[PDB]
């Protein structure tokens, strides 16, 4: 009965979510609001029905897992007033963050996703980068701080009625790992040497460019002189940190301009590669039913989101649109992998339709993007790169590829470390910001470019802070996806330079991936 | 014998209580709160990233 | 007179309560491996600023202890 009713109710929920995302208006907001109330009512009713059951005395595995997963009411365990206040707080935080725009009062104004991120990722001026970072952090964090303590209190309350301890155990129980914290700390300690060497080189380059007045050889680099609003994957624009400028170094900025390279054909290329790997293709109506391009108006989507599945077994759409870029390819492949992960366990019950581990979603989404980013695959697709012939091109490509997927590991650890420390009552409100910078000075090597006093909720800049999503699910991915690639490159029959190995028409590798990823959460 | 037995022997409750300090300093606490609000000052250190030089 | 005596004894004792809670907390965190060796002074000064509310009068770099 739970499966039968949940299929239709969640299909309706996801249809309403799509209608909001593509047609942002007042009617869509109201429809999402009262369908959220409806889904909360349904989940409360079915969780209460499940609580009359017992899971331990039951003798089975699949139904035992279903009952255990539905025992918790998540955010529906609150009373009427508390649940309503919590949902209103979440909606208000999301609204005041998505529409939050900081600008010079002269009249010209800029929004976060379209310009500000780009306006620093393409700029190399100290003052402009400082103004952008400071203004965004100030405005967004100050706006969020007015509500964030209430959300923390209410989510702790929800976890405590659910049966967990202060909303840290709740988010850590998704992994079913009692020793998760120690394991992740050990992983970060193991990754410390390479990351430290990379940070040393980056600080060398930044001191070479900006001089010594702002960045000195001894001392952490400022957090805004890296390329991102948050420096999660810093210096993805590496022109200032090029080891040696080489003739055969790839550009990958004009290879998708003179051939047209519309998002539709590029998504078709990604799907063709995925099919060549050896898994089932996406049904064709995805192409003619979804949106993957820029809109015809000024209102298209929320700032940033992920793939959307309607759990109906027919709709597997993708929302992301990022014009035309090289990083567009990596995010598109990420979303292709995520959607195929959503698709592969269609036959499983909708209760287990969540994936083996929140990290595994991004892991399988990004493993193929990692494999296709190699210069050999680019040589086989629209480009002429040195591949593995010249070692200098190989080390340059390794540096470009390790500016990402590394220097993101410390951030993906830090965000959820701070969130766990604040959820479990270890961090008092009065210094909500302070610890966040202390962690920035401990796990990462960043310091505040301007003295950040209390009253500046600097953790409010990240979208994942007010949206209530467990950022650490990315960390596991960025640690585990590489561990995937190795195994897949084993099926290729050759290892050699694993940093340049490629997966292409390796049918056995795809079969091995599918024989396990199909298990889902069962 | 364990610590709680002795702690009850001196005082009467086998618990570490911080209310004795509060009641001990109650006149000073009240006077100092009154003086602080009269002088218009905020508690805490809400400029934590501060160093004299 | 009562206020002056109370203030003197407060300076004596309740300015020492936080340091007593602080130093052994730092040592307990150091022994259990959570402070390692790269940052011995930074954790101590962060704890000082969190509990006792004191700041290093000059920039205290790593290697000073
Ligand atoms: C106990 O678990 C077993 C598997 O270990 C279940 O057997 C299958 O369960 C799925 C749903 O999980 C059904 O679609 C299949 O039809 C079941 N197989 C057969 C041969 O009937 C079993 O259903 C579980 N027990 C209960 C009472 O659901
Ligand atoms: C999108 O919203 C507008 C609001 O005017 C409405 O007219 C239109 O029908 C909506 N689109 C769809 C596909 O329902
Ligand atoms: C949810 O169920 C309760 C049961 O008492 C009912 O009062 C309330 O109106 C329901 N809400 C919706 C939106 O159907």
């Amino acid at each position: 009965e739970y499966d039968r009713t949940s299929q239709v109710v969640w299909n309706e929920y996801a249809e309403a979510n799509w209608n909001y995302n593509t047609n942002i208006t007042t009617e869509t907001s109201k429809i999402l609001l009262q369908k959220n109330m409806q889904i909360a009512n349904h989940t409360l009713k079915y969780g209460t029905q499940a609580r009359k059951f017992d899971v331990n005395q039951l003798q089975n595995t699949t139904i035992k897992r279903i009952i255990k997963k539905v025992q918790d009411l998540e955010r529906a365990a609150l009373p009427a007033q508390e649940l309503e206040e919590y949902n209103k707080i979440l909606l208000d935080m999301e609204t005041t963050y998505s529409v939050a725009t900081v600008c010079h009062p002269n009249g010209s104004c800029l929004q976060l996703e379209p310009d500000l991120t780009n306006v620093m990722a393409t700029s190399r001026k100290y003052e402009d980068l400082l103004w952008a970072w400071e203004g965004w952090r100030d405005k967004a964090g100050r706006a969020i701080l007015q509500f964030y303590p209430k959300y923390v209190e209410l989510i702790n309350q929800a976890a405590r009625l659910n049966g967990y301890v202060d909303a840290g155990d709740s988010w850590r129980s998704m992994y079913e790992t009692p020793s998760l914290e120690q394991d992740l700390e050990r992983l970060f300690q193991e990754l410390q040497p390479l990351y430290l060497n990379l940070h040393a080189y980056v600080r060398r380059a930044l001191h070479r460019h900006y001089g010594a007045q702002h960045i000195n050889l001894e001392g952490p680099i400022p957090a805004h002189l890296l390329g991102n609003m948050w420096a999660q994957t810093w210096s993805n624009i590496y022109d200032l940190v090029v080891p040696f400028p080489s003739a055969p170094s790839m550009d990958t900025t004009e290879a998708m301009l003179k051939q047209g390279w519309t998002p539709r054909r590029m998504f078709k290329e990604a799907d063709d590669f995925f099919t060549s790997l050896g898994l089932l293709p996406v049904p064709p109506e995805f192409w003619n039913k979804s949106m993957l391009e820029k809109p015809t108006d000024g209102r298209e989507v929320v700032c940033h989101a992920s793939a959307w599945d309607f759990y109906n077994g027919k709709d597997f759409r993708i929302k992301q649109c990022t014009t035309v870029n090289l990083e567009d390819l990596v995010v598109a492949h990420h979303e292709m992998g995520h959607i195929q992960y959503f698709m592969q366990y269609k036959d499983l019950p909708v209760a287990l339709r969540e994936g083996a581990n929140p990290g595994f979603h991004e892991a399988i989404g990004d493993v193929l993007a990692l494999s296709v980013s190699t210069p050999k695959h680019l040589h086989s697709l629209n480009l002429l790169s040195s591949e593995g012939g010249s070692d200098e091109h190989d080390i340059n490509f390794l540096m470009k590829m390790a500016l990402d997927k590394i220097a993101f590991i410390p951030f993906s650890y830090l965000v959820d470390q701070w969130r766990w420390r604040v959820f479990d009552g270890s961090i008092t409100k009065e210094n909500y910001n302070q610890e966040w910078w202390s962690l920035r000075l401990k796990y990462q090597g960043l310091c505040p470019p301007v003295p950040r006093t209390q009253g500046d909720f600097d953790p409010g800049a990240k979208f994942h802070i007010p949206s209530s999503v467990p950022y650490i699910r990315y960390f596991v991915s960025f640690i585990i996806q590489f561990q995937f690639h190795e195994a897949l490159c084993q099926a290729a029959g050759h290892t050699g330079p694993l940093h340049k190995c490629d997966i292409y028409q390796s049918k056995e590798a795809g079969q091995r991936l599918a024989t396990a990823m199909k298990l889902g959460f069962s | 014998r364990p610590w709680p037995e002795a702690m009850q022997l001196i005082t009467g409750q086998p618990n570490m209580s911080a209310s004795a300090m509060l009641s001990y300093f109650k006149p000073l606490l009240d006077w100092l709160r009154t003086e602080n609000e009269l002088h218009g000052e905020k508690l805490g250190w809400p400029q934590y990233n501060w160093t004299p030089n």
